[PDB]
């Protein structure tokens, strides 16, 4: 939420760098790492004010996020824990519906999508 | 009746064992006929109509970087003008026998001067001054006022006698430069001495004769 | 009281004097507080004078000038607010209070200037008519409204020494039912009242204050305490039981105050009220009169279904209602009616089916009236006429005596009036009583026809023309009968053809509603218009019509009391709401409270409490009005649309109601949606929350039947609710979904008030509408994400923490459903909590197969041991015996258990703090069938 609110513009090697050292500080695991992703933009985007917030926030989380994950995968058994994670969201219908009023349009297809042509 | 009352003390060590009887024998009931049976607790501050009490303490130039008098604001309680002749610690001194009569005085005529614009619903009021003081004076004109800068006690209570203003004089040393004084403050056109030592002398005021 | 001068100092700085305000406001009285208080802190230091006197200050010289010029001023006058200025600076002085305190309380009693008369005969009163306004009386201090109090109560108390006929003023007891609202004037008013001024009107033997008193209780008294209705209805019982009561006009009006008080009874207040006269239970009761007990069974009825105490039990014995219902049946032994029977608790009618006394026959009744018909046609000795025809004991025929002479002789002999005047008015309303069975058997068994209408119309003109019997005494006595089937339809028959085929009482009906209002508060005119109507339409209570059409004229001048409030049409408005409550209980009559409620319907206006009257009938006749939806809309809509004149736009249905559901049917029903429910509720959420314009319009508290806003919103609420054509379970599952499903409208960060709201309506209205909440927790326990994927399987102790809500991370319904269950059973009755053992031991035991579901019976259940262990303590040993059950199945059923820990501390908590020992024999034999592990944190439950 801090990358997403004030350095959209910063580079995903440096976020790569700094999710996998707080990865490794507190040990995570892979499916609840990947959930608190995807949670924490969701949050970001129905908090966000309308206007060029609300765009930008739609930019971090459907092209920066998927392109900082398969950064994750190269320097990590990626897919099931992807999948894992995905299905740990998808438990979470009152935040999705909230994202998908604010999206007007059901927001986690075009992830799915999105998450598939990465890989 | 309304009244302006301006108390000016000596604050130095002469005055310093003798101040508590003269408050007892003479400030304090002077203070009761100005407010009408002795004050407890219930009078408020803040009535610009009415008697309203003030103090200045002056000092001699033993004190030598502070400031030589110090002045409190008008008050409409008693109560709170006894709390503050009670404050009132007699600490200066040295060796000499005068002090800043000048200077006690050229503040009680600016505190003469705010309380003339302060009350207009009255014109001209009982405006009472007192020196308590047991000294003769400094022969220094008056040096931290304005508006009275370079004046000597003489043309200072010369100016407070015309005016109309009301001075007094309760020492507790019987002296010559205050009997002077007290004669030169003649307003424009009774034994009330209780101690025989005591030289009280009270152009306005009523106190018990003794 | 000094430190207040700080204050000032603070509150008022200024250099010169503050203006004086506009006299002609009355919050210009709160301009002068501080000068009032100055003067007040003056006449305390007067005391000991020179010491500590307080002087004025510089800023309130100008005020303190006004007051002194206006008390100088001694031509003083009403029209401006410089009285009540006077009243509150000087109220603290011995005579410079007397010079405004006559000054007011002389317009008011009105000394000296005529005598204005009372209607009826014999009648007059001291000449004042005009009260003080309202706002004046809020415009004084506390100490002037005591004063005043106190003044009023000795002119009282005087006048009723003084044992004279000329009554009390108009504008006098106005003005006292208006003092008696301030309840921070409390020792010196009510309690006064009914502690000390009424004993001693009833020992002084005046009559003619205690009928005053009487009525202003009756007609003009809104928020009253209930230990004090229940005292005055003592009162009222050791009142009826002496004074020689043959005096029709104070009897009825002690008969009529009882009833107002019986039945606005509220649903809660009836069980605290009644366990402190337990012991006593005769001095609540009446002993002759059998509709005063009738009436409080049936308030007993409603207010033990509406709070459902009896759920939980099925025994009435070792309960209050035991003792009372004994007590009834000495002194009134009376059979309910089916139709009746089957509409109230369970226990009652357990009760009732038992102590079943048998009645007279039919034939047996009517050969007894023809032997005393021909004993009066053949004995012609008029003492001895007058003796015989008026025994006590003698079974009471006479009014059926006189129903057979004017049916054919058409007139009444001069010996006929003098019985009724030997009778008196106890024993005529058990005349009136076995006249109502008479009328009952006799239009039974007459031909309908010309014959009918001739019984109808001598009927009439025994109520009106000859004034035998009063309208009202006459349908409670007929609607309060015993009847079954077609002799039931008779009756009401009877009673809709006597309210609706003459002109006699729609006349008085319509033309009381068209030139009245009910807001007596904001009236200052009322006893013209009450003059207006009695002497438009007089009413005549010692036998006037039978004394002037008996053949010698007997000229009767028995005084009248005072009456100054009191008529046939507020006097029919209880016997009114028993009475649609009969035609609610019996099935094929429906059509005669259609056309009752399209006639006298406008007459609600003047209902102390339609709304709460509204809440009861469709909360306790819901099983009833399940599928005659017209009626109940028809109903609903007459008692409110009663008021629209007075009250303002959208005080109680909302809006969406008003253009969708006041339309007729062409079977298609409004079917409302989530925006309806949503908008209801959030009516309730604002007026809870404090809103600035409020969605209700704002009214005066101290003269409604509600004492708060948000009681007002929660029974319009439930009554526009109940009033719908959509079924309980609908109604019950859509309000749930207003925060289950997925809403907008409904703010995320706010949903706490929207769930207690919800749990205040869904507790408030009857069983299958909160009945709804087992089946949404039976939804939730039988889920995919609580049995079969635990694939978010976060520590189920974060999942049922609700207040996770607070990062967007709540679960879904197992996480709402939780928060909205504790919310509605946070404000269940103990009777709506008492369900909970049932669910559990027989839906919820056999479905429970994993951890999870086990963790969430816990955390569902759990908080209310508390509630359990404090009322009802079988509830919470078989609550505990299901929580053992649930974890052996779950024991047995699953391989491991990961929390054994939290669950094994919980029965321990559970054991030291609620049930302690009581679970000690059944429990041994769970823990024996235990797994190791769980049996050796266990094992220290068995001692």
């Amino acid at each position: 939420l801090l990358e997403g609110t004030m350095n959209l513009t910063g580079e995903t090697q440096s976020l790569v760098e700094q999710l996998t050292m707080v990865k490794r500080m507190q040990h995570i695991p892979t499916p609840l790492f990947v959930l608190e992703i995807w949670k924490a933009c969701f949050v970001g985007l129905i908090e966000s004010p309308e206007g060029t917030e609300e765009l930008k926030w739609t930019a971090f989380t459907f092209l920066k996020i998927p392109q900082v994950l398969v950064k994750l995968k190269k320097y990590s058994d990626f897919t099931e824990d992807v999948n894992c994670a995905f299905e740990f969201l998808l438990k979470l219908t009152p935040l999705l519906d909230k994202a998908d009023q604010r999206c007007n349009c059901d927001c986690t297809n075009f992830l799915l999508q999105e998450c598939g042509k990465q890989g | 009746v309304v009244a302006d009352v301006v108390f000016v003390i000596e604050g130095t060590a002469n005055l310093g064992p003798y101040f508590e009887g003269l408050r007892k024998h003479y400030l304090l009931p002077a203070i009761e006929y100005f407010n009408g049976g002795p004050p407890a607790e219930t009078d408020f501050g803040g009535d610009y109509g009415g008697t309203q009490y003030s103090l200045v303490v002056f000092n001699t130039v033993d004190c030598a970087p502070e400031s030589y008098v110090q002045c409190h604001a008008p008050t409409s309680s008693a109560y709170e003008f006894v709390t503050w002749l009670d404050g009132i610690k007699f600490m200066g001194g040295g060796g000499e026998s005068c002090s800043l009569i000048a200077e006690g005085l050229s503040t009680a005529l600016q505190l003469f001067d705010d309380f003339k614009k302060m009350r207009e619903q009255i014109g001209q009021t009982h405006r009472v001054c007192l020196l308590i003081c047991n000294s003769p004076p400094y022969l220094l004109p008056a040096v931290e006022s304005t508006t009275y800068s370079g004046c000597t006690t003489e043309n200072l209570v010369q100016q407070i006698g015309e005016r109309g203003i009301h001075f007094s004089i309760v020492s507790p040393r019987k002296l010559p430069a205050l009997r002077l004084l007290f004669e030169k403050a003649a307003p424009p056109a009774t034994d009330v001495s209780q101690d025989p030592r005591h030289m009280v002398l009270v152009r306005g005021l009523v106190l018990p004769v003794g | 009281f000094l430190p207040v001068m700080k204050l000032f100092d603070l509150l008022y700085p200024e250099k010169e004097y503050i203006p004086v305000p506009d006299i002609n406001k009355p919050q210009s009285t709160h301009a002068f507080a501080m000068t009032c208080i100055w003067i007040h802190l003056n006449r305390k230091a007067q005391n000991d004078n020179s010491k500590l006197q307080i002087p004025i200050p510089h800023s309130l010289r100008l005020h303190h000038e006004f007051l002194q010029q206006s008390l100088r001023n001694k031509s003083l006058q009403m029209n401006d607010y410089k009285i009540a200025l006077l009243c509150n600076a000087y109220s603290t002085n011995s005579e410079c209070f007397t010079l405004p305190m006559g000054a007011l309380v002389e317009t008011i009693y009105g000394n000296g200037i005529m005598r204005i008369p009372l209607p009826g005969t014999n009648c007059m009163a001291s000449g004042s008519i005009t009260p003080l306004p309202m706002n004046l009386l809020d415009s004084l201090t506390v100490h002037a409204k005591m004063s005043l109090i106190h003044s009023i109560a000795t002119r009282v108390i005087k006048l009723a020494h003084a044992k004279s006929s000329v009554a009390l003023a108009p504008a006098l007891v106005e003005t006292y039912s208006r003092l008696l609202v301030y309840m921070e004037i409390e020792s010196l008013g009510i309690k006064g009242f009914i502690s000390q001024l009424l004993p001693t009107v009833f020992k002084s033997h005046a009559w003619g204050i205690l009928h005053t008193l009487l009525e202003m209780f009756s007609y003009r008294m809104h928020h009253i305490q209930p230990h004090y209705r229940v005292q005055l209805l003592s009162h009222l019982h050791t009142l009826a039981a002496v004074a020689q009561t043959n005096q029709n006009q104070l009897h009825l009006c002690v008969e009529s105050t009882a009833l107002r008080l019986i039945t606005a009874l509220g649903s809660s207040e009836v069980q605290p009220q009644f366990t402190r006269f337990l012991s006593d239970p005769k001095t609540v009761l009446s002993a002759e009169s059998e509709e005063l007990n009738r009436a409080l069974i049936l308030t007993l009825a409603r207010a033990t279904h509406v709070t459902d105490f009896f759920t939980g039990s099925d025994s009435i014995q070792g309960t209050w209602c035991k003792d009372i219902l004994q007590t009834i049946m000495s002194f009134t032994p009376h059979n309910w009616a089916s139709h009746t029977l089957s509409c109230f608790p369970g226990p009652l009618q357990a009760f009732f089916k038992q102590n079943n006394v048998p009645q007279e026959s039919r034939f047996n009744l009517k050969k007894n009236v023809e032997e005393e018909y021909r004993k009066w046609k053949s004995m012609s000795n008029e003492n001895d006429i007058i003796t015989h025809f008026s025994m006590q004991g003698s079974p009471p025929l006479f009014l059926c005596l006189l129903w057979k002479m004017l049916l054919e002789t058409d007139h009444i002999n001069q010996i006929g009036y003098r019985v009724l005047e030997r009778i008196g008015a106890r024993a005529l309303v058990a005349h009136v009583r076995t006249f109502a069975d008479f009328l009952v058997y006799e239009f039974s068994t007459s031909a309908g026809g010309q014959q009918l209408n001739k019984c109808i119309e001598i009927l009439n003109d025994m109520v009106w023309k000859y004034n035998i019997v009063t309208l009202d005494r006459l349908i409670l006595c007929l609607a309060m009968r015993s009847h079954e089937g077609n002799e039931a339809q008779v009756c009401y028959f009877i009673i809709q053809l006597l309210l609706l085929k003459p002109n006699d009482f729609r006349n008085r009906v319509s033309d009381f509603v068209k030139e009245n209002s009910p807001e007596h508060w904001l009236q200052n005119d009322w006893h013209t218009k009450h003059m207006n109507y009695h002497k438009k339409y007089p009413e005549k209570l010692y036998f006037e019509g039978l004394a002037e059409q008996v053949d010698p004229p007997v000229q009767i001048q028995s005084p009248y009391l005072p009456i100054y409030f009191g008529n046939v049409c507020l006097r029919f408005l209880p016997v009114f709401d028993i009475v649609i409550h009969r035609f609610l209980e019996l099935l094929p009559v429906s059509k005669s409270l259609e056309t009752l409620l399209d006639h006298l319907g406008g007459l609600y206006k003047f209902h102390d409490r339609p709304v709460t009257y509204l809440y009861n009938t469709l909360h306790y006749y819901e099983m009833h009005l399940r599928d005659r939806a017209f009626l109940k809309r028809k109903l609903v809509h007459a008692i409110i649309g009663s008021l629209k004149d007075n009250r303002p736009q959208g005080w109680c249905l909302s809006d969406t109601y008003l253009k969708c559901a006041m339309n007729a049917r062409e079977e298609n029903p409004w079917v409302p949606d989530d925006t309806y429910y949503c908008r209801l509720i959030g009516r309730l959420v604002d007026t809870m929350a404090g809103k600035s314009p409020g969605p209700f319009p704002n009214c005066d508290w101290r003269f409604n039947e509600f004492p708060n806003p948000a009681a007002h919103a929660l029974h319009v609420t439930c009554v526009e609710l109940m009033a719908l054509a959509v079924s309980g379970k609908e109604v019950g599952n859509a309000l749930l979904n207003v925060v289950l499903k997925s809403q907008p409208l409904v703010p995320r960060e706010n949903i706490t008030a929207w769930m207690n709201a919800i749990g205040l309506i869904i507790t408030a209205l009857p069983e299958p509408y909160w009945i709804v909440l087992h089946d949404r927790i039976v939804s939730v326990i039988s889920s995919p994400s609580l049995t079969s994927e635990t694939e978010w399987v976060g520590y189920p102790f974060r999942l049922f923490d609700f207040t996770a809500c607070h990062q967007s991370y709540s679960e879904m319904s197992c996480s709402y459903t939780l928060a909205l269950a504790h919310a509605v059973w946070h404000h269940s009755s103990i009777g709506q909590l008492s369900l909970i053992p049932k669910f559990l031991t027989e839906v919820l035991l056999p479905i429970v197969k994993t951890e999870f579901q086990l963790l969430y019976v816990y955390h569902l259940v759990g908080p209310f041991l508390q509630r359990f262990q404090q009322e009802r303590t079988r509830c919470m040993i078989e609550i505990g015996v299901a929580f053992y059950d649930m974890l052996l199945n779950v024991d047995q059923c699953s391989t491991h258990l990961n929390y054994m820990d939290p669950i094994c501390d919980f029965l321990y908590h559970m054991k030291y703090m609620f049930t302690g020992d009581s679970v000690k024999e059944q429990v041994e034999k769970i823990i024996c069938n235990l797994k190791p592990a769980l049996k050796l944190r266990l094992r220290f439950i068995t001692h």
